[PDB]
């Protein structure tokens, strides 16, 4: 069958990974004992108690420390989850250079022996963070080296990118930017989500005063789910993930599609609804829903992709559609017409106990490339220059393996992006 | 993992340094006797960085007790938690630096340092990876200054590729307590600058702002000013101590900090900072405890915030809290504050949040400020100190002790570096 | 007289290397070096460049515990490095050293392969580190000079001589 | 029947024996006590009881006077414990030429005994070691009798080798070049194990932090129990001893073939796995679960055999096989293609109460020669040269019976060994 | 079997050798009555070594008690552990040696050896089978000098073949306690060189190190001091009268820790040598007792170790651990003490590990280092030596017994020849 690789690198990659694993489970209807055709994410082992087709990365210790003692624990392989000494601490050279060029080589042989597992190898999934110390460094590094092994096989990122307001670390946009630098070279798709969209979408849509880290890795969570389940499950119009690499980026460098998760419906908000398949489709092209803080509208979606769940229906889906193209604010690129491809699934999302969300009968993840999100790239390219310009801390990354030069050809490589875009957009 | 070295060198660090082991004994739940009598697993998840535990969970600190008098350190041992630590760590000579630099840098602490560095490499050779050194020591006395100099000097030779922090207490220009503090604290700086890679400044002038004001103690204990520090102190390592939504390395700390090679003093802080039976006019929220730490009332520094501007900032919390409350919260303060936030760093603020409370708050929030402003206290001392040196004055006892005019001029030269820079990033 | 002011020409030929040195001191930054230095493990070439340091220093390289895999103790000329740079005047003594005073034998260890490298050469070491510049430099320029005390300072003392 | 002798010489000796009869016993269904077709190993007595076909010398009492109050005691008839005056205190001239002619007679007695007892005398296997006092000499001495006497039976040794690094006795150099000598034109065949790969297979396998010597030997004898059991339990492609001599020795000098046996797992790492046919062919081939301090790969695998046990399929391991010889990285010699044999019995390997292993269905001793192996021979070499040149410890020896000359013709042979070694590689 | 044959002559072999009795006795379960009363099994299972069994359960050391005078054999006698001795051991003339190493060898200890020998003889024929004679025998006395060095003579021409091992107590520089110390010292070392296997060389200034700093004890006792060399005596013998996971024999140790017929001089230890109350701060660790043993504080000898390198090593540990730790751990330490290991031997240490600790500590150790440093030793008492025979000093006494000049420089020959021989091998 085709199957699949997690892996979870960085604090923000585990976190979100105890979020993902309990979805599955919850999903394919396995217990956190293991116990209980989910191929794809779990391998059904000897003894039995199905044991998810993952890894578990991090320097800091502490975080996967916690996966050890959570009741999700017995479900992950002793194997899953690697140990480093000492945390990347908001450095890309530490990540990549120092204590990456040590530990780097033990995950290389546990993904090498889930690589076996694997009959039909489909491809892999990188949660880590654009702006994290570990997943700035370390997950470039990782790409590198699976990119000289595999090549031919599906890598796909879900990105912690930087906030543009909001403030975690200081350090952040220089990691950012050379993970930039490395990571479009290699992962052939890049599906970037920033914290202060869904933060906005927490509060907005569920009407939820108190958004905690667990319930926005939720609705990340949900957003692969749904990415998947055209592999993980049956249904009409099925997809792939070499589909949305090959559909979505008809110019091979720019591989940046926004996703967006709706309905995103609370208890109340379940009932003075009727959740139609048509108004989930106008919910996903709303401004607001986006998971990036990008207006799409300042742009033009250059190619669409739709990933309705449950019970949905293709004629439903068509109008919709219809519909969409026919408002002209909702403008879209030249060189296509038709930039949609359509995936219906006969499995519904299923929601996680103790959560944001209620039983939604449709929902559709939309996985949207638009030149629009070169507003978020100008901005963050901006944040670097003005810290570049005082040349500030500069200190901690040269003397940790680094090229001072390495920081002006990343911004070079940025201009260019950014001026493909533009001329894309044009 | 990342086990850290304590420190504490003359009267002021050995006190400080006794009440700081008290705070975070009941922190991780060990009674006077060593043994462990705590509910909290998560104490004892980590108990590593602080205590090495022997036989019949007896737990000890991974602290050095210095002191060129025997007097002050043997009052140690008489105290209650005293008892805790072991006579290795009691490591003392009889002839007293009597504020004097000279005697606890050249004379009478270099026949002790070699002793004490010894149980240094004991104490190296033990931890599973040591990651820094605390070291506890005043600025402006004899052996805080020349004694805690030298033992920083020769530590940083044998371990240069780790942490060292110093909660250096220093002079309050206001309130003077001795003659020489000046030069003290001037040839201390000299040494520091150059040693450490953070050094939280703290003055006893503020501690009492604190007590007085906030705390409504008009009686301040040398305890409770003590008490107060070693609060400080326990905040900064809570993270590597216990689990964390987002978890702060010393390292990180440092690298979130420092625009400069240089430039790594800070000032420490702490809410919610009030007095018994003036919580019931409160209510413990993210807000409030920002506003109470952003407030000039709750500095343990001798420079007034406002005149200057933060540098940077790292708000490490503890307790249950909202990540957007914090990140919303302070993005909030960063506009407000618009004169007092440097421009040449983007997101001024790293937040931090320990999942850990301190035993008796239900939420609690401890403040790392690096301000221009700081530069004024610096000042003070140079002035201070520039005006004695014009009359040649205490000359003699240090003379006497091998220094040299030279010496003390550079140390101005010193001075003067460190404020000079602070202006050019105002 | 005129043999002396050409000796002194010599020298005017040579003041510019001088120079160089002395540019080299200066370009001791202050505390850009002090923290590259503090930082464990910086761009290669400037470990290259502190090992040069080392040599020009006359500090030996000291020998790494073995590998299993290998019975010889790992030759290591950073930890030398480590100790010669986290002193406090390190910059200061480099101002301090004399040109006279190099031992013939770092001449020997740098120039041949240090001073003639590409990634030594300053251009690479600009890319490396901004702070490691003036290390390098100092290290080739000190090569330099004392190519110069060797040459200038015998034909000096020659010129003493005939004075 | 096929009936076999048991000779443990020296304490390494003995103490493997005391862990291998614990095991045959396990299996054959024996209890200590030796009451209850075992007859390879077992031979049956008057009634009910039933007695090991072994043989136990040391010259040090104290070693087999353990066994003679152990709960293995009375399943020996104490015709088999032989004991001398004092020990060969690791001098290979006093069991060769003092101590040994003298208590070899006795011996020989035993063994001519116990000859007679076997219908089909198949061979003998020698449990020694090549760098104790007693297993260098006495052990050189006795095979040179049997030679002697039998000379076309087969002759099988397991030597603990020297670790290169680890550290046990100052003469051991000396003792192991002695017994190469003398060893390699007696013994047929030769599987060497050094006790510091199997304790990096008892760390990093089995996650244990405490290697003591029982469950290394425990480990060690599970090899042998695999070597064993075709001819001990039935099954289909039977191996027998000869064949293995036939097998491995494709030049009739050179026969080290070196162990390894997978699976080496513990009581958690039976989850989280599948313990397929195939994965544990992979394991036994991987360079770290070799148990000698040798890298396979800086050479080529000759000649290799693979002794299947429990439920294995030949279909299983011939595909296996297949993707082993695919990869060009394991190297194989030129001239001989296929260089396996696979013997597949019906017995399952049985674990010991209180030890190492959990229940693994399929496992796999390799028994492989690599000219790999010629890497650990010249360390020694080296390590003999470096004390032989000093003429170091040359007193006790050559006062017990030896020669000076004796030393260099050893050297001689070894570097013929080595040459024989490079020119198979070539 | 290979029972040993004590021998205590002079003041000081009488006392220490009165102290080393006890503590055997304790260790093997013996009462002050020579009854046994231990609930450990393997205290009598190899008693033998150390005591004769007789009717009712007797049990006698065979111990011969030799003093020139009776009145410090008297007091053993009303000692408490004194009345074991059968009377008939106790051989004594009533003319004091007086410290002249002339009356103990030549006059009045030739008159009194006699009958000692024919105590020797009784012995020796009462050994199922005899290994050795350990001499507990002071270098720098009368008794012990002198009549110790006959009684040495003629056993080695007696019993050739056999172990003679003499824990020699000698003169410490710093703390000469006699007139002549040099000269009986000198005249001893000439003829002990020649006569036995290995020498235990202990003086009295690393005693009062040990007590003084790290056993706390600021009034030593003769009894403190004793106690000490008491332990160190029966660590060297634990091999032989318990079982062991790898045994040294005496002659093992000897073989083990002697490049060269001549250099078999020794410096014992123990560990863990910590104060009452001070054992606390420790927790009883392979790597704790490592660490003690190699340090310069818990060496009886006055050499400083890093004054040379150690020639060879062996760490006869006690107590249960794992073979593994003391290997890696003791690998750690080779490289650790590069400069401070002799490069002609590889693996200088030699581990050996018997299962009995000595009833009271968990774990235990006992070095015995073969240092080049030791030359010191030597080089102190020559030098003091000679000096007083420049003035022919104190000849009178020694001319008076039939001594000549010629002898002296002879002996002189000696030690500048002992000395060399260290310098070359360096
Ligand atoms: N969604 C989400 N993002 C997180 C979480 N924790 C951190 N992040 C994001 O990750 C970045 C901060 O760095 P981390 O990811 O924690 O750092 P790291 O990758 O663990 O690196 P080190 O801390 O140096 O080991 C920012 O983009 C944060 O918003 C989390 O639990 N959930
Ligand atoms: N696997 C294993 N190896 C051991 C054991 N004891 C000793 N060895 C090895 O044997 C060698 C040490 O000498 P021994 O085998 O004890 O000596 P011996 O053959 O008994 O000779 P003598 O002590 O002189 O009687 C080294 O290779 C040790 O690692 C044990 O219990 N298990
Ligand atoms: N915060 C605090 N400061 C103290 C304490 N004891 C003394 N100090 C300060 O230490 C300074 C003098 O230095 P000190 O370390 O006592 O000199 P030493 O005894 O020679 O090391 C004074 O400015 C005091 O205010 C204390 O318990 N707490
Ligand atoms: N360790 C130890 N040394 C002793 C003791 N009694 C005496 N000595 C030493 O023995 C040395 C003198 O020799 P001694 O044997 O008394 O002379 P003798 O009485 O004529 O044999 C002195 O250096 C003392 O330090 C003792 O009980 N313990
Ligand atoms: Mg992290
Ligand atoms: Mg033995």
């Amino acid at each position: 069958m085709r199957e699949c690789i997690s892996i979870h690198v960085g604090q923000a990659g585990v976190q979100i990974g105890n979020a993902c694993w309990e979805l599955y489970c919850l999903e394919h209807g396995i217990q956190p004992d293991g116990q209980m055709s989910f191929n794809t994410f779990f391998s059904e082992t000897g003894a039995g108690k199905h044991v998810p087709r993952a890894v578990f990365v991090d320097l800091e210790p502490t975080v996967i420390d916690e996966v050890r003692t959570g009741t999700y624990r017995q479900l992950f392989h002793p194997e899953q989850l690697i140990t480093g000494k000492e945390d990347a601490a908001n450095n890309y050279a530490r990540g990549h250079y120092t204590i990456g060029k040590e530990i780097i080589d033990l995950v290389l042989d546990r993904i090498r022996k889930l690589a076996d597992q694997c009959t039909g190898l489909q491809g892999f999934l990188v949660f880590h963070s654009f702006g994290g110390g570990t997943g700035s460094g370390f997950t470039s590094l990782l790409m590198e080296r699976l990119s000289v092994d595999y090549g031919k096989k599906s890598k796909l990122e879900f990105s912690i990118y930087p906030a543009p307001q909001v403030s975690t670390a200081v350090v952040e946009p220089y990691n950012s930017i050379l993970t930039t630098h490395t990571t479009l070279e290699h992962s052939d798709c890049a599906f970037m989500v920033d914290n202060e969209a869904i933060y906005d979408i927490c509060r907005r849509n569920l009407d939820i005063e108190r958004p905690t880290y667990t319930n926005l890795n939720r609705l990340i969570s949900q957003i692969v789910s749904s990415i998947t389940a055209s592999l993980r499950f049956d249904g009409a119009l099925n997809v792939d993930l070499t589909e949305f690499q090959t559909n979505l980026v008809p110019y091979p460098r720019i591989h940046f599609p926004l996703a967006t998760y709706a309905p995103v419906i609370s208890a109340e908000k379940a009932y003075h609804e009727q959740l139609s398949v048509a108004e989930i489709t106008n919910a996903c092209f709303e401004p607001a829903n986006q998971m990036v803080k990008c207006d799409p509208r300042h742009g033009k979606y250059m190619a669409c992709c739709l990933l309705y769940r449950g019970d949905v229906v293709p004629k439903d889906v068509n109008a919709a559609i219809a519909t969409i193209k026919t408002k002209r604010t909702i403008q879209f690129v030249d060189w296509c017409p038709t930039g949609f491809k359509v995936g219906i699934n006969y499995q519904p999302p299923t929601v996680v106990p103790g959560g944001d969300l209620a039983k939604v009968q449709r929902a559709v993840c939309m996985l949207s490339n638009t030149t629009a999100i070169a507003e978020a790239w100008a901005r963050l390219d901006h944040k670097f220059d003005l810290m570049y310009a005082k040349r500030a801390f500069v200190h901690w990354y040269v003397g940790e393996g680094m090229e001072e030069g390495e920081f002006s050809e990343a911004r070079e490589d940025m201009a260019a992006l950014e001026k493909d875009y533009e001329e894309v957009g044009v | 993992m990342r086990e850290i070295v304590h420190i504490q060198a003359g009267q002021c660090g050995n006190q400080i340094g006794a009440k700081f082991w008290e705070v975070i004994s009941d922190e991780h739940g060990i009674d006077p006797t060593g043994s462990y009598h705590g509910d909290s697993d998560l104490q004892l998840e980590r108990i590593n960085v602080y205590y090495n535990e022997a036989a019949g969970n007896k737990y000890v600190p991974r602290a050095i007790l210095v002191d060129l008098e025997p007097g002050t350190m043997d009052s140690v041992r008489s105290g209650p938690f005293g008892q805790i630590f072991r006579p290795d760590n009691f490591v003392f000579g009889q002839s007293g630096a009597g504020n004097n630099w000279a005697k606890g840098h050249y004379t009478e602490g270099a026949e002790l340092v070699d002793s004490v560095l010894d149980v240094v490499r004991k104490e190296s050779e033990s931890c599973d990876c040591l990651q820094g050194f605390q070291l506890t020591h005043s600025l402006g006395g004899g052996t805080g200054s020349g004694m805690g100099t030298l033992l920083i000097s020769k530590i940083r030779e044998e371990y240069p590729d780790r942490i060292m922090n110093t909660f250096s207490v220093v002079p309050s220009p206001k309130v003077s307590d001795t003659v020489v503090e000046p030069y003290n604290a001037t040839l201390s700086v000299h040494q520091l600058v150059e040693n450490t890679d953070e050094t939280y400044c703290i003055d006893n002038e503020a501690l009492y702002d604190i007590c007085f004001r906030t705390l409504k103690l008009t009686t301040p204990t040398y305890g409770d000013l003590n008490h107060l520090v070693s609060a400080t102190m326990s905040g900064v390592t809570t993270c590597l101590r216990f689990p964390g939504q987002l978890n702060a390395d010393l390292r990180k700390l440092a690298v979130n900090m420092v625009p400069f090679p240089r430039l790594h003093f800070f000032m420490p802080g702490f809410a919610p900072l009030t007095s018994r039976g003036s919580q019931q006019y409160r209510a413990l929220t993210v807000p409030e405890l920002t506003q109470q730490m952003f407030d000039a009332k709750n500095m343990m520094a001798a420079c007034d915030p406002r005149h200057g501007r933060y540098l940077t900032v790292a708000a490490v919390f503890r307790g249950r809290m909202s990540m957007k409350e914090v990140d919303e919260q302070m993005l909030n303060v960063q506009n407000k504050n618009s004169s007092y936030f440097v421009e040449w760093i983007p997101n001024n603020v790293k937040t931090a949040v320990c999942d850990i409370p301190p035993r008796g708050l239900k939420m609690s929030a401890t403040f790392i400020g690096n301000s221009t402003a700081i530069q004024e206290l610096f000042k003070r001392i140079s002035e201070q100190f520039t005006a004695m040196f014009r009359r040649k004055a205490f000359l003699h006892w240090y003379t006497g002790e091998g220094m040299d005019e030279m010496e003390f001029t550079e140390a101005e030269s010193n001075m003067n570096d460190l404020v000079s820079e602070y202006q050019q990033y105002q | 007289a005129d043999k002396q002011m050409s000796v002194k020409e010599d020298l005017d030929k040579v003041e510019p290397i001088l120079e160089s040195a002395l540019a080299a001191l200066d370009t001791l930054t202050a505390q850009d070096i002090t923290v590259v230095k503090s930082m464990k493990s910086p761009p290669a070439g400037v470990k290259l460049v502190m090992e040069a340091i080392c040599i020009l220093k006359g500090i030996k390289a000291d020998k790494i515990p073995d590998p299993t895999g290998s019975g010889k103790k790992i030759e290591d000329f950073w930890g030398p490095a480590k100790r010669l740079l986290g002193d406090m005047r390190f910059l200061q003594s480099l101002h301090e050293y004399d040109k006279d005073n190099i031992p013939p034998a770092y001449m020997n260890i740098i120039r041949k392969n240090y001073i003639p490298n590409p990634d030594f050469v300053p251009e690479k070491i600009r890319n490396a580190s901004t702070a490691a510049e003036g290390l390098c430099k100092w290290v080739i320029a000190m090569d330099s000079y004392d190519k110069v005390a060797k040459i200038v300072a015998p034909l000096r003392n020659e010129l003493q001589k005939l004075e």
